């Protein structure tokens, strides 16, 4: 797994991958990573599937119920805490996930908080996390600049996720993304790796050396 | 969480057209001691139920205890408790599946395999297992322990499939439950030549026979062994 | 821990009418960081072709004891190794290290050269062999193969329509094992050619 | 005892008489609780007159039995008939030698005519000790009262029998790892005889 | 000491189709080397247009299942009678898993049916509560038998049109219940061949707006 | 004791003869005849039972072996030095061949087996 | 675990070494060049426990030495390193395994072509046109997959190296304290002195 | 696996099924188990593989190699010493558990030796996972002085009750009878009741289905 | 049973007769080889008519019939002299409800009018088993042959006392973990008697 | 562990913190700042386990807050770690213990001096003119023990922490990407923003 989210200039690009491996065996090429917790919050999974998805889903609920009492919508600080601290709540116990709980509000603009089962909970620029986090990164560090296009960012999003499921066994299958604006998410798609791959490397000429 | 000490070893069990035979032998081990030998295992509820188990003796006797207060409970502003409201045998199956799956849930389980033999009262035949675990599982044969080794083989070279059922009789269904039983006193370690066996007939009822033995054995050919492979005398 | 999924890959060969064929992925991977996709684990003695599954460093091991062992026997034979005595070989070559095995999957695909007979076979780690009439898999995605295998293959195709078999069976079975896959290469061997064709396939 | 090789359980006994020794054991070989045998001769001819009852490993023993049979062989080519003290002596040496790698418990059992018959039991850690009549094997310890007020000295042919028989039996009643036929070799100066008893005789006695 | 689990065996299999699923299963239960019965049905009707099978443990499947149809019967106590769509069963059944995160149902369940606007569902979980709707799925023993099988057949993954140097994919038209069968009959005589947990029988059930109906086929039985 | 003989016993004379092999020769050449005939569809060996008295029981004497199953020799020259070769023919046939190969080895491997081994008496310490 | 990068441009190969040699809680020295000249064409890096390292370097380097003398020839890189792999096959199922994983850069003379060879511990040979060993990969081949051409020149392939350089310095938690860069070409082989900023 | 041995009048017949697994999976539906150590001297074996054929194949090829020695037919009881001899040494390291059966000079023999070193003689005797399916059924059927047509049903009826109930053992029936006069019988596939149907469908694919990128021609003679 | 606690070892039974019932035991504690007390009691009162033979822990097996003692005394307050069976059943209760961390071998022998004699056996488990005599203890093993053949119904008291008195005296000579002197308690009508053997009697037996 | 170091001048306490936060392989952040005031003249920092670090440093902030405005007093330095102290000391024995080590440096208004307060994830509380947690003291006590004066300035405070830092990012195996320091004194507490070179 491979999941990725950083900040710009037209908000926030979260981009993952979509395998679920249980063992060496491939259990799902089309794995939803990303938990939309209503039109405005964005999480991503990692670690467990079944831990990630639940506390997210109860986030999404904890969050209405914030908006529905104070008349306002929730900040990605609150939320993000919200989960962070039910999490700390458990700790020992076994929960798995690592996750980007992303937003962009009036007040705070984009935010994102990576939080994770052991308590941590840590705002950021970029972030990546899961099996192929490292190879996502390589291309993300060189390639981030504040001022990207929210044309050119989708774009790097993507060309992460897919660096890191070609050499990374545990990431593939595709990439979905999202570009998190103030007035909520937009989808960006749903990509094959296996025909991305082909098409990234007679546009681009990078794997040069993989034969095709 | 803990470990069986006085022990009954197999129950086997076979559905015919008109009801179902059971049987376990009388046998209560302490490990490798043949420790006591007027052990019974089968136990019959009312008169439409025998309820076989294996495994740990001081659970059975618990099992039996429930049994016995489940039919005075029953009986209670009950006016067709010796009728149309008496215990069925699929009404104590459930209550024992339930029971078992609870007490593994909590890590303490009643260390034991049970065949719910029975006949409901439209006529329809009843066998059912349950175990320590909770898992159940219905077929026209069924044994435990040991028994699921060596005596399903047997039992379903007559009742191979369900519509071989209708084609069995008592008398077929007893012979082969008889000769399983034989089969185990010889193969299995942890057998007693005494045992019990009990039928429930829709017509005829409960039928309980108490202290069978393993007869027509044969072990006229070991007089001809000698050695181990190369001793001629 | 387990030498058989440390570095990946599947190898499959099935019979055909008059042909063989055999067919592996060019995985090579060290747990899950993929090392390369130019692994290819088809190796071939004269006319007799043996695929090897398993730790890579056996697999090129046995490769070289092979080609050193094949060699002698021509020289001192005066002929080529034929696949039903290669398989003794290998067998015996296995079951020598019975107490410290090569953690590999051999499977031997040809045609014999003097009556025609198609021929595969396959072995566990110590020598057991496994002469089948129909299919032969090994590798991390063995489950998936025979899976693929089962359904897929009927007896007697031709060469042409074997290669879409086997292709596909390696294919789908390899995209479902994440140690397995980064390219294929099949071959379809007849008495006279041998044909080699390299597969298009997803690259994660 | 190595995990899931077969194990020989047993009930054996031999007992010293009058006219010389009987040899006694069940026919029970189990791994687990399956009866993998369960008409086992457990009374093995080590020389014409000197055989053995086996217990422990069933693999053990035989492998014990037929190195001392093929030492005895030899021994009687060269220097004449061996002593039962000499046939102990053998399997002790092996047994003592190898106590690491082996569970056999092995009772010896011998007719000659100056000593008349002889017992020696050789137990787990390899010692000997030469005794009146020795039981062993799992179902030995059930009967440790039975045979203690029972046995006396110098008993005839039919007591003997009768009293192997009738311990054997209790052996058998009460221990799972024994059952099977009752097998007993006579020596005497007369010979060899091969008795066997089945369940139908001795379970109700 | 005392193992609570155990592994009874099983495979099963949902499919959807355009305004139909199936979730078939092998009729076979053992434990270790024994087989316990040759019929002992796995896949269920739990009412309301719904099918579920809870595979692995089959006392943890039972458990669950007899908790997810009673779900049923109080949802429409509670709601007016109310019918409880798939997809509200699926998160109905997240929390019934999820709700013994920390002593687990070893299941991997599946429930099929039709979804609110009349098309085929099925949807996977773990043993924990993760879901997710989906195409295919085969669960249990030889679910890495089936699966590769039915993303060449079901999917057409790899697959491409004769003549176009593999650059136009074979095109995704579906199929109707009677193809879909015979993916499933072959899916499972193919496993019974290689596997030695599946066998004895394989049940299927069908769902489309008529109902829920039955189909049994024999498999081999060594 | 112990086989101090570590030299060989055949050694180059000055005029390059190897002394011991001719002698082997000469020891050959006072043997019973033994012959062989190579036809399209087989071969035939031949000796004679040149039994060394009436009393003796001929047939518990083969001079004609069977090596495998495809294979048979017969000699000319010291009985006892044949027997011996015939047991290691036999030997090395499974050794060096059936047990690697699962087959019986060619007629000229196994010929070549015997080969070296007499090369070797004629070498070794 | 230290870090070994090679990579193999059109006319040689590059092999980035990090310098630091850490025993338990002190960084013992800054300076140290994991690397042993084979021939005067071929170049070995190596990672891996600490005196089993350099033992296996040296005692390579000494056998190759030998024959060359013995021939008065230089051995191409691929049979340097089919040797090398021979070698650490054999120790896999020996009392005490090496423990080493090294990368072979060399020039063959013969063929006029650079060549890099990776072998793990293990004798898992591959030749490739970058390669690493350890976690080194992990942070780098993204990087490597993304830009890397056959064609690149020598300073091409040092702007790389720095690049994987710089995101191994960000993102992996141990301070390796640089790496010592050799170029092996046609010429033999040169220490590249200009890394540390270029 | 299940393995048989049952003595008749004037000889002995060994059985065995022919399915070999690897954990669950079949990775042979007709593998055999039945070796010969000799003309009339066969072997059947469970456990390890490789391990009954290598052992088989070693005590087999030494008495050949004994045979042509001493003048003399092969004798049961020195190819059980020998296998016994062998497998005591390696103290069950190597897991061959075997059912050796012959005729020869002395007449018929039927033993049976586990993977430690002990042996065992009988009338009938079985091994392997089916192991106890096959002898309740020799427990039930067997009776002395059978007939060859007498031996060779029991021998199958055993091996059947394995191929059934033991999900250890499956497809067909190989048998191997030995005849004091007459030359061995091996039967191999005496009996086949386990034919899988005919497929549902024909997945044979139209050719171009599979992307190829490269073709060239391999070069074999030299 | 818990690191170093004291053991009971014992070779204890309890034999119903014509006249009614008869408890018997050694005497012997232990701590590994250490005898702490050569002679206690394990006949222990749980009602005038009803006692028990102690085995296993001799702290579990004294807190339960502590217990039991109690629960016997506050039943005989309400509802009159309690059964054999009865008290058979709180001990069951007891040994049954807390398995996990008891070890009590306890066999309960008690005299009524209307049912003579009575013998239950509470092995191991909790388990309850009515029988016509019972045997337990470490040093019981060794004479499950013994008791088995020579128990006869209706024996009197004289016999009886014979019978236990021969019988653990075998269990003594076996069993390093039971010594001492051999303690009877008879209940019948008449009363309640106390016996006592000791050493220099049962030894030569 | 992270670095967490404190200096006790004559009119201040600095203290300087590691910017790294390392999830396994790699870093994740590089700007961390390991500290909290807990009242305008008292600031603590931490090191220590994943999550209890900030959840018991915001709890201790919160707890310190509340009393202040319920008695419209700042506590002294003494009295916020004595309260840290019986805290730390309550988690040692309890289910689940915090594992997190602290420093307190405040300035004590009413005593006219400032105050530096080292605490344990055990509850073990020493006042020191400068202390770490950790390996930070391995390191920097030798050269602390050295060059410390107790009539220091801010400057000279300063200076030592970075020969401190110096030695840490030289001989210490992890790259802790620098430190935040901040200075506490009578006018409150403030972040020194320039560190990375003075
Ligand atoms: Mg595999
Ligand atoms: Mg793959
Ligand atoms: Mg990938
Ligand atoms: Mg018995
Ligand atoms: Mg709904
Ligand atoms: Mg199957
Ligand atoms: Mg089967
Ligand atoms: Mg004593």
């Amino acid at each position: 797994t491979t999941t990725l989210a950083f900040r710009f200039q037209g908000g926030i690009i979260v981009a993952v991958d979509s395998r679920a491996t249980a063992g060496n065996w491939v259990a799902s090429q089309t794995v939803k990573r990303v938990i939309e917790i209503n039109p405005f919050l964005l999480g991503t999974m990692a670690g467990g599937a079944a831990d990630c998805q639940f506390w997210e889903t109860w986030l999404g609920s904890q969050c209405r119920l914030h908006e529905l009492r104070e008349k306002e919508r929730i900040s990605v600080a609150a939320a993000s805490k919200i989960l962070s601290n039910l999490v700390y709540q458990y700790k020992g116990a076994g929960l798995s996930m690592g996750t980007m709980i992303c937003g962009y509000t009036r007040k705070e603009g984009p935010t994102i908080y990576y939080v994770d089962s052991d308590g941590t909970r840590l705002k950021g620029d970029i972030f990546c996390v899961g099996s192929g986090q490292t190879f996502a990164y390589g291309v993300l560090d060189s390639n981030y600049k504040w001022d990207l296009s929210v044309e050119d960012a989708l774009y790097l999003g993507k060309r992460s996720i897919l660096a890191a499921a070609h050499r990374d066994a545990y990431s593939g299958g595709s990439v979905n993304l999202y570009h998190v604006t103030e007035d909520g998410w937009i989808y960006h798609g749903n990509h094959d790796v296996g025909e991305l791959f082909w098409k990234v490397k007679e546009e681009e000429g990078s794997f040069n050396n993989v034969i095709g | 969480t803990q470990q069986p000490i006085v022990t009954g070893t197999s129950v086997i069990s076979m559905k015919y057209d008109n009801g179902v035979i059971i049987a376990a032998d009388n046998l209560g081990s302490y490990g490798s001691l043949l420790r006591f030998n007027g052990v019974e295992r089968l136990i019959p509820v009312g008169d439409n139920t025998v309820v076989g188990i294996s495994g740990d003796i001081s659970d059975m006797q618990h099992i039996e205890r429930l049994l016995k207060d489940l039919v005075t409970e029953n009986a209670y502003d009950n006016p067709l408790a010796d009728a149309e409201e008496a215990l069925e045998p699929s009404y104590i199956f459930e209550y024992l599946a339930t029971v078992m799956y609870q007490r593994r849930s909590k890590m303490n389980p009643l260390w034991n395999a049970i065949i719910v033999a029975g006949v409901q009262s439209n006529g329809d035949q009843f066998l059912r297992y349950v175990n320590l675990l909770g898992v159940t599982y219905s077929s026209p044969t069924l044994a435990t322990g040991f028994g699921a080794h060596m005596a399903n083989p047997l039992l379903r070279k007559v009742v191979d499939r369900e519509s071989d059922i209708p084609k069995t009789t008592v008398q077929v269904a007893e012979e082969a439950i008889v000769n399983a039983m034989r089969v185990l006193y010889y193969r299995d370690a942890r057998s007693s030549r005494n045992f019990s066996l009990a039928i429930i007939d829709k017509n005829t009822g409960l039928t309980f026979k108490k202290n069978l033995q393993v007869e027509n054995m044969k072990w006229d050919f070991a007089k001809d062994i000698k050695g181990y492979g190369t001793q001629k005398i | 821990s387990d030498p058989s999924s440390i570095n990946g890959g599947i190898v499959v060969a099935m019979t055909g009418k008059d042909c063989v064929a055999i067919a592996c992925d060019l995985r090579l991977g060290s747990q899950s960081l993929g090392v390369s996709n130019k692994f290819e684990k088809i190796f071939h003695y004269g006319h007799v072709f043996l695929g090897i599954t398993g730790l890579a460093t056996d697999v090129t091991t046995l490769n070289e004891m092979f080609r050193y062992k094949t060699n002698l026997y021509k020289l001192k034979e005066e002929r080529a190794i034929e696949p039903e005595t290669f398989t003794q070989l290998v067998s015996s070559s296995l079951y020598e290290r019975r107490f410290g095995p090569y953690f590999v999957g051999p499977v031997v695909a040809g045609i014999n050269s003097k009556s025609g007979k198609p021929f595969i076979a396959g072995f566990d780690l110590i020598g057991c062999i496994d002469e089948a009439k129909d299919f032969i898999v090994s590798g991390t995605a063995s489950d998936q193969l025979f899976g693929m295998c089962e359904s897929l293959y009927e007896p007697n195709l031709e060469p042409e329509d074997l290669f879409e078999t086997i292709s596909q069976a390696l294919l789908n079975a390899a995209d479902r094992d994440a140690l397995s896959g980064w390219g294929a290469v099949v071959y379809i061997i007849k008495k006279d050619e041998v044909v080699k064709r390299y597969l298009k396939m997803r690259q994660d | 005892l190595k995990k899931g090789e077969v194990s020989l359980g047993a009930s054996i006994m031999a007992v010293t008489f009058k006219d010389g020794v009987i040899l006694g054991a069940d026919s029970r070989t189990t791994t687990g609780a399956y009866i993998a045998n369960r008409v086992t001769d457990k009374l093995t001819r080590v020389h014409d007159k000197i055989w053995c009852c086996r217990s422990g490993s069933a693999a053990d023993t035989q492998a014990i039995a037929d190195i001392v049979q093929y030492h005895l062989e030899l021994y009687t080519s060269q220097y004449g008939t061996p002593s039962t003290e000499t046939a102990a002596s053998v399997f002790k040496e092996l047994c003592y030698e190898n106590k690491d790698n082996l569970t056999a418990g092995i009772i010896v059992a011998g007719y000659d005519d100056k000593n008349k018959g002889e017992v020696y039991t050789i137990p787990l850690g390899g010692s000997v000790h030469k005794l009146p009549y020795a039981i062993a094997g799992s179902g030995s310890t059930f009967i440790y009262g039975y045979c203690d007020k029972n046995f006396r000295e110098n008993m005839s042919k039919e007591e003997t029998v009768d009293f192997i028989k009738h311990s054997l039996s209790q052996a058998i009643k009460w221990d799972g790892s024994s059952g099977g036929v009752i097998r007993m070799v006579v020596l005497t100066a007369a010979g060899v005889e091969r008795l066997i008893f089945y369940p139908d005789e001795y379970e109700q006695l | 000491q005392f193992n609570p689990y155990g592994d009874n065996g099983g495979t099963i299999l949902g499919i959807a189709g355009e305004d139909f699923a199936v979730l078939a299963g092998d009729t076979r239960n053992i434990t270790d080397y024994s087989i316990n019965s040759r019929y002992e049905p796995k896949v269920f009707d739990c009412g309301d247009n719904i099918v579920m099978s809870a595979n692995g443990f089959a006392a943890d499947g039972d458990a669950l299942v007899k908790r997810f149809k009673n779900s049923v019967k109080w949802y429409h106590f509670d709601h007016n009678d109310k019918k409880l769509s798939i997809n509200s069963a699926a998160r109905n059944i997240q929390h019934l898993l999820y709700g013994k995160r920390f002593f687990p149902y070893y299941v991997h369940t599946i429930i099929a049916g039709l979804d609110e606007d009349g098309k085929g569902a099925v949807y996977s979980f773990d043993p924990v509560g993760s879901y997710e709707r989906e195409q295919c799925r085969a669960g249990g023993a030889a679910a890495s038998l089936i699966m590769p099988f039915l993303d060449n057949q079901v999917n057409f993954k790899n697959q491409y049109e004769p003549g176009t140097n593999g650059k136009v994919k074979k095109p995704l038209k579906y199929l109707s219940v009677e193809e879909v069968i015979k993916l499933v009959r072959d899916s499972f005589t193919s496993a019974t061949e290689r596997h030695i947990q599946v066998g004895d029988g394989l049940e299927i059930l069908i769902v489309t707006k008529d109902g829920v109906r039955k189909e049994f086929y024999e498999l081999k039985r060594d | 004791m112990t086989d101090r003989y570590s030299f060989s016993l055949t050694t180059f004379s000055p005029s390059g003869k190897l002394g011991q092999i001719d002698y082997a020769l000469t020891a050959v050449k006072q043997g019973v005849t033994s012959l062989g005939i190579k036809a399209t569809n087989g071969v035939v060996i031949a000796t004679e039972k040149k039994s060394s008295s009436p009393l003796a029981m001929s047939e518990t004497l083969s001079k004609v072996s069977l090596l495998t199953p495809d294979i048979g020799a017969v000699y000319s020259g010291m009985g006892p030095d044949y027997r011996v070769l015939v047991d290691k023919s036999r030997k090395v046939a499974h050794t060096s061949y059936k047990r690697i190969y699962g087959e019986y080895p060619p007629t000229k491997l196994l010929v070549s087996e015997v080969a070296k081994i007499m090369q070797e008496a004629t070498q070794s310490g | 675990m230290d870090i070994i990068l090679g990579i193999r441009v059109q006319d040689s190969v590059i092999l980035a070494s990090s310098k630091a040699v850490t025993r338990g809680i002190s960084v013992l020295k800054d300076s140290d060049d994991k690397t042993r000249q084979l021939s005067p064409h071929t170049l070995m890096s190596f990672a891996g426990e600490a005196g089993d390292t350099v033992q296996f370097a040296e005692y390579i380097q000494a056998n190759i030495q030998l024959y060359s003398i013995r021939e008065d020839y230089e051995l191409s890189p691929q049979a340097v390193s089919s040797f090398v792999r021979q070698e650490l096959a054999k120790s896999i199922r020996s009392r005490r395994p090496y423990q080493v994983n090294v990368l072979i850069g060399g020039y063959d003379k013969k063929k006029n072509k650079p060549e890099l060879y990776q072998i793990d511990y293990l004798g898992t040979k591959v030749e490739l046109p970058y390669g690493a060993h350890g976690y080194s990969g992990f942070y780098t081949f993204s990087l490597l997959d993304h830009h890397y051409r056959p064609d690149m020149t020598t300073e091409e392939g040092l702007d790389l190296l720095k690049l994987c350089v710089q995101e191994l310095e960000k993102r992996m938690p141990m301070d390796f304290k640089g790496v010592i860069v050799k170029i092996v070409d046609k010429d033999g082989i040169r220490q590249v002195d200009d890394f540390q900023a270029q | 696996t299940t393995i048989v041995g049952v003595k008749f009048n004037n000889g002995v017949v060994i059985a065995a099924d022919t399915r070999s697994t690897q954990g669950p999976i079949v990775a042979d539906k007709n593998c055999a188990k039945l070796h010969r150590i000799s003309p009339k001297i066969w072997c059947a074996g469970a456990g390890t593989a490789a391990d009954t054929e290598a052992v088989t194949q070693l005590i087999g090829s030494n008495i050949e190699l004994h045979s042509l020695y001493t003048s003399r037919e092969p004798r049961v009881v020195s190819a059980l010493q020998m296998l016994k001899q062998h497998l005591f040494k390696y103290q069950g390291h190597i897991g061959a558990y075997l059912i050796v059966a012959g005729v020869d000079p002395t007449g018929s023999h039927l033993f049976s030796i586990h993977a430690h070193g002990s042996t065992d003689v009988g009338y009938y005797l079985s091994l392997g996972s089916g192991s106890l399916a096959a002898m309740a059924v020799l427990e039930s059927h067997w009776k002395q002085d059978l007939t060859k047509e007498e031996a060779i049903k029991l021998a199958s009826d055993a091996i059947q009750a394995g191929i059934w109930n033991d999900l250890g053992s499956g497809s067909n029936v190989d048998v191997c009878v030995m005849e004091i006069g007459k030359d061995a019988e091996y039967l191999r596939n005496y009996l086949t009741p386990n034919v899988r149907e005919e497929k549902q469908k024909s997945y044979k694919f139209p050719r171009g289905t599979t992307a190829v990128l490269k073709e060239s021609i391999v070069n074999i003679c030299d």
